[PDB]
């Protein structure tokens, strides 16, 4: 058993790609205009792709948008990685389809055990490399603080969670970054630093994005 | 010339796929690597030129 799988053409629709001539992160449309990735995920010159299976091929579904603005968490730490959310402006509104869809914010913050789903372009080898052509899913629970602060000791954040599997072998890699988390339709994470990649006793850590709703709404409100 | 410029190339933690520098003194070149996104090491640079300006020579 191998963690990803091939999600299947344009079925996570608020999945975007973050471009800076290739692949580096994943993002989340939260509206027309608006996505949401991580901090350590800011770069100049983004352009965000929409619409994207094959990040390798022109499959005719695509919005292909440069970002007009970029906003990092006004209390991103870059050492400690708490705060580890930005929002991204589009130049020009997305249009909204059926390959190309916005993610609902959370009304509240998910419990341990929620399974959830995680989707990227990321590395699919444990150790190794191959980053694949078409958007993958990975099906992994939340879990508990306790347990996220003993695979971390002295490094979980009230603002970081922990999700997948203590064995290994099914997690979140490089290229996933910035990507989404959603859980009963709901964004709870974005896609943000481990020890490795599925490594037994080191699940993925992801931003809690249910602290940060009213920073979001009123970030995107002013700007 | 220095001895950061000797150290393996550092993806750490984060999981951004940024391709970044690093001087590989093996060859005597700099060349790309995997870079995660945070808590880069000083063997990384964002282009060929400033890992040989900083590095080249070491
Ligand atoms: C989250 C997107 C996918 C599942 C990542 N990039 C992946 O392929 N992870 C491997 C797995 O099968 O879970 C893992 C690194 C072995
Ligand atoms: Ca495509």
């Amino acid at each position: 058993i191998v963690g990803g799988y091939t999600c299947g053409a344009n079925t996570v629709p608020y999945q975007v790609s973050l471009n800076s001539g290739y692949h580096f992160c994943g993002g989340s449309l939260i509206n027309s205009q608006w996505v949401v990735s991580a901090a350590h995920c800011y770069k100049s010159g983004i352009q965000v792709r929409l619409g994207e299976d094959n990040i390798n091929v022109v499959e005719g579904n695509e919005q292909f948008i440069s970002a007009s603005k970029s906003i990092v968490h006004p209390s991103y730490n870059s050492n400690t990685l708490n705060n580890d959310i930005m929002l991204i402006k589009l130049k020009s509104a997305a249009s909204l389809n059926s390959r190309v869809a916005s993610i609902s914010l959370p009304t509240s913050c998910a419990s341990a055990g929620t399974q959830c789903l995680i989707s990227g372009w990321g590395n699919t080898k444990s150790s190794g490399t191959s980053y694949p052509d078409v958007l993958k899913c990975l099906k992994a629970p939340i879990l508990s603080d306790s347990s996220c602060k003993s695979a971390y000791p002295g490094q979980i954040t009230s603002n970081m969670f922990c999700a997948g599997y203590l064995e290994g072998g099914k997690d979140s890699c490089q290229g996933d970054s910035g990507g989404p988390v959603v859980c009963s339709g709901k964004l709870q994470g974005i896609v943000s630093w481990g020890s490795g990649c599925a490594q037994k006793n080191k699940p993925g850590v992801y931003t809690k994005v249910c602290n940060y709703v009213s920073w979001i709404k009123q970030t995107i409100a002013s700007n | 010339r220095p001895d950061f410029c000797l150290e393996p190339p550092y993806t750490g933690p984060c999981k951004a796929r940024i391709i970044r520098y690093f001087y590989n003194a093996k060859a005597g070149l700099c060349q790309t690597f995997v870079y995660g996104g945070c808590r880069a090491k000083r063997n990384n640079f964002k282009s060929a030129e400033d890992c040989m300006r900083t590095c080249g020579g070491a």
